[PDB]
């Protein structure tokens, strides 16, 4: 009886099969964690549906979602294609919903385990309206009896967690390749296709690219199964495409990714001719591909680099930019013809010495604006003492830069930083706060630019300790003061803070009798710029003047950084041996922001050579010492 | 409103501590971007600078050093030289406040592993002490506790 009750249409149920309905609706276990008003609704909408044969398909995989599903009697089989049934549910378990919600296909294929199975089910319209925002069950997705995917409302289930092979499935299953969401389709693969390097490497990844674009499917009609498998490799090309878009001209670095992507354009343009495929995605493969076979700095570029000795002789050694320590100590007991145990030190200008790793790569942009690398025995280590090449310039280049325009050199100074800025690869900001040894790739191009801020702010206070005239010293605050407004204007606004932090050294900030006889107009000048780097509400000075600003601008360098390191340190990558991926976006969002402010482009040769061969003392010591005689 | 500064070399565990004092590991998801990233309540408003990340750039530490008021000198038990790099920083302090003396707390991180420990105990007391641990929960808000009483 109550079979011909829960099988007639939602507007044919009586009053009363409604009410007999509800009363057994409060013994089904799926339902538990629901509201009276909620159960009401579902009183009348719930339709029994049975099927006799073990084997009969519920729902395919790829298919779009209809129904949300509860086993009343029986058990289901979840089938993936190239896995086989990935898990099995049973009498209580309920399915389907993660289509429904997401308006995604199907995942998986539902498949009936046994003889004379019973289902309640509820189509999307009725479920949609009734249970979407009450049904706050975490989509968890099993496989061998373990979570492989987890999903939650953060309305769409995004992934929490889950295994890179997971991630990597779901990704590829709900791309659209209708035409005009183009750009929703390319942002939500954007965060694994960036992140992918720290869960999932490329020696892993382009294997399980490959047997996802030759994966059939094990079941339908054969126009059926051509229609799925074609839009498979439509789907996996396209995540190919945004891959190969994000490396760009970092492939040449990888080996394995370049194999892959040549081999990946032959079995395309095969697949392209035979079946009359991908007329749209063909030539786009194959202008990335012939594209294989300031200037960004690579990790195979070669350096010259000077490795020294205690007695401050040295060797030249010729090795790769993303060489090891262990590859620079190689190369020096090469030339030096020695077993005689060396480590690499760099030493600072001030003498602070650091022993670096074995495994430590890249090391050579690593070093501080005046730092020198050195190899000796470690019981050399504590006799070391630095070049005079560390120590800085002796005499100022006022005379030069003072003949020079504000404006000029702050429009000069944002097209070098601008320059700089754009050899940095977003890839390299995920490389530098995971660890570089972890990828053995090069950060060279984001420590050269890092480094500009300290050679900026170094580069203010040498000029104004070089400075003896107390006279032209007031004229030297009032031009640095005039250069990080301009560079402000630009929105330049990592020179500008590296220019007023610069002035509020220690060095600078002593000199009284420099600071009272500037022009008080420069003096309120100064203190609002000094404003802006209250680190108050977690630098709400800064982040607001950020934000209300427009694309072309240059970020403060130090924060983004410290954004980066708190975010890392702050998370972890796994979750019970699943990819934290709710940290994995947290850190593209963080690097998409760089790709924000570089998405527009910016608008005196003599002016040009200056702002980019900067020399600088940074020896606080020294530059204390010199602050000190010119004002006791 | 307060303002504590947290100091020390990389690899010390500045920015462990800092997260498990203002939130706390695992137990919620960490975001760094937002106002109160690193502000607390315990009765009164504490907002903790950490140079976590930004040690290269001292120009960072300066800023931090002026604007602060308490001083977390974190050293790591696990490395010899971590200890002796708090000698500059004490000093450093002093020339960017312009003052005799500062309210500050010596703390001896990592203080959970002693299989790989290469500092004593006594050598912090000669130089406030505590011997903390972020990891392991260990001190973690006692050191905080310290600064605003002083
Ligand atoms: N809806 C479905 N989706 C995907 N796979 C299905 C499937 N239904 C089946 S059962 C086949 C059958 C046998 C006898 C009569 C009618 C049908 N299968 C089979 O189960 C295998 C599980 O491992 P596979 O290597 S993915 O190949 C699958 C199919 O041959
Ligand atoms: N690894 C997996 N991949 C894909 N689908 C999986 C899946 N695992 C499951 S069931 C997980 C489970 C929950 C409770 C108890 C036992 C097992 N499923 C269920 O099968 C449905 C296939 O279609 P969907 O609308 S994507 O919803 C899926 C889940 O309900």
């Amino acid at each position: 009886h109550m079979r011909m009750i829960l099988r007639k249409p939602p507007g044919q149920r009586t009053v009363d099969d409604l009410e007999i309905i509800y009363d057994e609706l409060l013994h089904i276990k799926a339902l538990s964690h629901l509201s009276t008003t909620v159960k009401r609704e579902l009183a009348g909408v719930l339709i029994f549906e049975s099927h006799a044969k073990g084997g009969t398909v519920l729902f395919n995989q790829g298919e779009e979602g209809t129904s949300w599903y509860i086993i009343l009697k029986g058990s289901v089989n979840v089938v993936i294609y190239g896995k086989g049934v990935v898990c099995t549910l049973h009498e209580g378990d309920d399915f389907g919903k993660l289509a429904l919600v997401n308006d995604a296909p199907r995942a998986a294929s539902i498949v009936l385990r046994e003889d004379n199975c019973h289902f309640l089910r509820v189509d999307k319209e009725d479920f949609n309206r009734i249970l979407r925002d009450v049904e706050a069950n975490t989509v968890r997705l099993k496989e061998h009896d373990q979570d492989v995917l987890v999903l939650e409302k953060v309305q769409k289930y995004t992934v929490m967690s889950g295994t890179p092979e997971k991630i990597l499935e779901h990704f590829l299953e709900t791309i659209r390749l209708e035409p005009s969401l183009n750009e929703a389709t390319d942002s939500v693969l954007n965060d694994f296709v960036m992140m992918h390097c720290v869960f999932m490497p490329n020696t892993q990844l382009c294997p399980a690219l490959v047997a996802h674009y030759h994966a059939q499917p094990s079941q339908g009609t054969e126009q059926e199964r051509m229609d799925y498998a074609l839009n498979n490799k439509r789907r996996v090309i396209r995540l190919v495409l945004q891959w190969a878009a994000m490396y760009g001209d970092l492939l040449q670095e990888d080996d394995v990714a370049m194999a892959f992507l040549e081999e990946f354009y032959v079995s395309v343009s095969d697949d392209a001719r035979m079946m009359a495929a991908f007329k749209e995605q063909l030539p786009e493969l194959e202008k990335i591909v012939k594209q294989i076979s300031r200037q960004p700095i690579r990790g195979s570029d070669e350096v010259l680099f000077k490795v020294y000795c205690i007695d401050h002789t040295y060797t030249t050694i010729r090795v790769p930019v993303a060489a090891s320590v262990k590859e620079v100590i190689s190369a020096v007991a090469d030339k030096l013809g020695s077993g005689e145990g060396l480590i690499i030190v760099k030493m600072n200008s001030g003498g602070e010495k650091v022993v670096l790793k074995s495994n430590d790569v890249s090391v050579f942009t690593t070093l501080t604006i005046n730092g020198r690398l050195f190899a000796c025995p470690r019981e050399q280590f504590d006799s070391l003492t630095p070049l005079p090449e560390q120590e800085g310039p002796t005499t100022g280049t006022v005379g030069t830069f003072e003949l020079m325009s504000s404006k000029d050199l702050a429009y000069q100074m944002t097209t070098y930083d601008w320059e700089l800025f754009n050899c940095v690869h977003e890839l390299e900001l995920i490389y530098h706060t995971f660890g570089r040894h972890n990828f053995k790739k090069t950060t060279a191009n984001l420590d050269l630019f890092l480094r500009r801020f300290n050679e900026i702010q170094f580069w203010v206070v040498t000029e104004v300790c070089l400075c003896s005239q107390l006279s032209k010293r007031v004229q030297l605050l009032k031009k640095f003061i005039k250069i990080a407004a301009h560079c402000k204007e630009y929105k330049n606004l990592n020179s500008f803070f590296a220019i007023v932090m610069g002035l509020s050294n220690v060095a600078v900030s002593r000199l009284a009798l420099t600071w009272e006889k500037l022009p008080s107009k420069f003096k309120k000048f100064y203190a609002e710029f000094e404003s802006l780097m209250d680190p108050s509400r977690n630098h709400r000075a800064y982040r607001l003047t950020a934000a209300k600003l427009e694309p072309p601008l240059i970020p403060f360098m130090p924060l983004l950084i410290k954004d980066m390191t708190f975010t890392h340190e702050g998370n972890k990558t796994f979750i019970d041996n699943l990819v934290n991926f709710e940290k994995m976006r947290m850190i593209a969002n963080t690097a998409r922001t760089v790709r924000y402010y570089r998405s527009q482009p910016f608008n005196h040769q003599d002016v040009r050579s200056y702002v980019r061969q900067l020399n600088v003392i940074d020896n606080q010591r020294t530059l204390s010492q010199m602050s000190h005689r010119l004002e006791p | 409103e307060y303002k504590l500064v947290v100091l020390g070399s990389g690899g010390v565990g500045k920015s462990a501590l800092t997260v498990q004092f203002v939130q706390g590991i695992f137990v919620e998801k960490y975001d760094p971007t937002i106002e109160d990233s690193y502000r607390k309540q315990v009765q009164c408003m504490l907002e903790i600078l950490d140079t976590a990340g930004t040690e290269q750039f001292t120009a960072m530490r300066d800023l931090y050093m002026k604007n602060g008021q308490g001083f977390a000198l974190v050293y790591s038990i696990t490395a010899q030289s971590t200890f002796n790099d708090l000698q500059d920083l004490r000093e450093q302090i002093l020339r960017v406040k312009d003052t005799d003396d500062v309210p500050m707390i010596l703390v001896g991180n990592k203080c959970d592993l002693e299989d790989e420990r290469v500092v004593g105990k006594e050598q912090g007391q000669n130089l406030a002490f505590l011997e903390s641990s972020a990891k392991s929960k260990i001190n973690v808000n006692e050191i905080f506790y310290d600064l605003v009483r002083q």
